[PDB]
């Protein structure tokens, strides 16, 4: 799931409340297609509102279609309302809310986002970058860790809890350590700022549970994803609610933070994709991976057979026996390529594609032998004496939404074994009505 | 070009770029934005989209086709005059004014009665102008080549 997705299902007062935070109206800005950005920068200084055949008019009628899938996403992000223009006409104008914080983000006005920066001066203890991005990691590999079970991740229980309502792992019995599932492992295979809109979008699902506001949430997500990496911002001015979303933010390594009540934080690398190579694939269905962490190699050991480990190097084989055990264990075989594209080393950028043909056909061709066969349980009727008696039990079975398999020639049928209770039921019906 | 008022006009922009100051409400107004819109909607000046819209049902071809003997009897005649310029030698000088006044009998002939149908049938298209416009041209040049003859005559 997107954001578009996620901002389409809410209600219309939480949109209008979301577009009073500047950083907010840009975040949603930038995801809109190329055809909307063009029509929203046109009516950015419009007072009045413009007829609809006036705006459908500018695109081209070969490229209807586009058009017309911006102007319903504009309509579901409530972005712009249809006004009714005097004289029976429909006239569209942008929301006066986010007219106005688009301008100011763009055109500036107000006050900054953060409060201030140098009111405390110079950080007695602050970071460099490297350093940023190798903590950030080191939590980012933690979690994943405490989601396969290793017991050199620890993590707070909250955090196992939220894994745990997410689906990914589940606990049988108490106090025992629970267990990962296999969207557990479909997670870990998808890419990390997937992985992160993911969690985040998880969290504000369940946000209501822990009575935080998610407007506020979210325009603060959307600010830290606008963030200068390298540079602090002042804690103070949120809500004390926001400072525990702050804090499992800190725990997640999105924000780097020296102390719970210091009023600094250090947005990360990972804070700025949350908006939003090194392996090496040879045609004779190798995997070179320049990776040291035991993350990349477990990701890459799921589906795959490991040959070589040099101290800076991993030399794996794809075959088939490896992509069908990864297969039963839950992993398609579109997440597969997927992963390998994302990982793909800056070498292999040069061939279009990137990934090459083969080995992806082979590998959609190995996803295709474990479901060759197809089961299918139910109770088969074959005992029709006369065709215009299976012709009326097959549409019964039709209406009730039953019928798995028919056969006209032969007078044959399949239903599923919930509905042949019923059919069963209308069959004796008919006889005796006969 | 002119005076020391371009040095003025030069330090008076200087100074005034000196102290500047970025705006935001200023760059746009409402007004200035609606109008642009109607200029660049279809229609418009910079949008006209007519553009001789029906040009290929009006000025029907009974016209059409008078109107290609027309051009084709033009270019015949200018394709004379023209090779026949330039006048190196005396014998061509009574050539070209015997062209001149046929050029000058067929426009007579022609065109006027032609004017006048388009006239009657109101055709938005200025047809005759451009017949115009090469006649008006080979009678401005050999204007100008007879006032060149005249003045090596002085």
């Amino acid at each position: 799931r997107n954001l578009q997705e996620f901002l389409g299902g809410l209600s219309p007062g939480v949109l209008d409340r979301l577009y009073g935070h500047p950083a907010t109206c840009l975040a949603v800005f930038r995801e809109l297609p190329s055809l909307a950005k063009n029509w929203v920068m046109r009516m950015l200084f419009l007072e009045q509102p413009l007829p609809q055949a006036a705006v459908a008019l500018w695109v081209k009628k070969e490229f209807s279609k586009a058009q017309e899938e911006s102007t319903g996403l504009l309509s579901g992000l409530r972005i712009w309302h249809t006004q009714l223009l005097p004289g029976g006409l429909q006239g569209l104008i942008l929301n006066p809310i986010f007219r106005q914080n688009l301008r100011i983000a763009l055109l500036g006005g107000g006050k900054a986002w953060s409060d201030d920066t140098s009111q405390l001066g110079p950080d007695k203890h602050a970071r460099d970058v490297p350093s940023l991005d190798k903590y950030a990691e080191e939590r980012w590999e933690v979690v994943l860790h405490f989601m396969v079970g290793s017991p050199s991740a620890a993590v707070s229980q909250d955090l196992a809890q939220l894994l745990s309502q997410a689906g990914l792992m589940k606990s049988t019995e108490p106090g025992e350590p629970p267990c990962i599932t296999s969207a557990g492992f479909q997670f870990l295979l998808l890419d990390t700022p997937a992985q992160l809109w993911y969690f985040m979008l998880q969290y504000l699902q369940t946000a209501q549970s822990r009575g935080m506001d998610l407007v506020e949430i979210l325009s603060f997500l959307f600010q830290l994803s606008f963030s200068t990496l390298g540079k602090d911002y002042s804690v103070e001015g949120m809500s004390d609610s926001l400072l525990n979303f702050l804090q499992h933010l800190r725990e997640f390594g999105l924000v780097f933070q020296r102390k719970r009540k210091s009023r600094r934080y250090y947005p990360t690398r990972l804070a700025i994709n949350l908006s939003s190579g090194f392996i090496v694939v040879e045609t004779n269905y190798r995997l070179y991976a320049y990776t040291e962490s035991e993350l990349q190699i477990a990701l890459i050991a799921l589906f795959s057979e490991m040959l070589y480990r040099f101290p800076n190097m991993v030399v794996a084989q794809v075959t088939r026996e490896s992509v069908q055990q990864a297969i039963a264990s839950g992993i398609t075989a579109q997440q597969i390529i997927h992963f390998l594209r994302t990982r793909a080393h800056p070498v292999m950028l040069k061939q279009t594609p990137v990934l090459p043909p083969t080995i992806t056909d082979q590998i959609r061709l190995w996803e295709l032998e474990r479901d060759r066969l197809r089961f299918t349980e139910g109770v088969l009727y074959n005992q029709f004496l006369s065709q215009v008696d299976f012709e009326l039990l097959l549409a019964h079975a039709r209406e009730l939404g039953v019928l798995v398999f028919e056969n006209s020639a032969k007078r044959l049928m399949v239903v599923t074994p919930a509905g042949h209770s019923d059919v069963k039921r209308f069959w004796k019906r008919q006889k005796h009505s006969s | 070009a002119t005076s020391q008022d371009i040095i003025n006009s030069f330090q008076s922009i200087r100074q005034e770029m000196e102290a500047y100051t970025p705006k935001l409400t200023q760059v746009l107004s409402s007004s200035a934005a609606s109008s642009t819109i109607t200029a660049l909607s279809p229609g418009g000046a910079l949008m006209q989209g007519g553009t001789q819209q029906a040009i290929n049902q009006m000025v029907p071809n009974d016209i059409q086709s008078e109107l290609k003997h027309l051009y084709v009897a033009v270019g015949e005649l200018l394709r004379h005059f023209w090779s026949c310029f330039p006048v190196n030698t005396p014998f061509l000088e009574e050539k070209v004014v015997k062209m001149k006044s046929n050029l000058e009998r067929f426009q007579v002939t022609k065109l006027c009665p032609f004017q006048e149908k388009i006239r009657r049938q109101y055709l938005s298209t200025n047809l005759v102008s451009h017949i115009e416009e090469m006649l008006q041209t080979a009678y401005n040049k050999l204007h100008t080549w007879q006032s060149r003859r005249l003045m090596k005559k002085t």
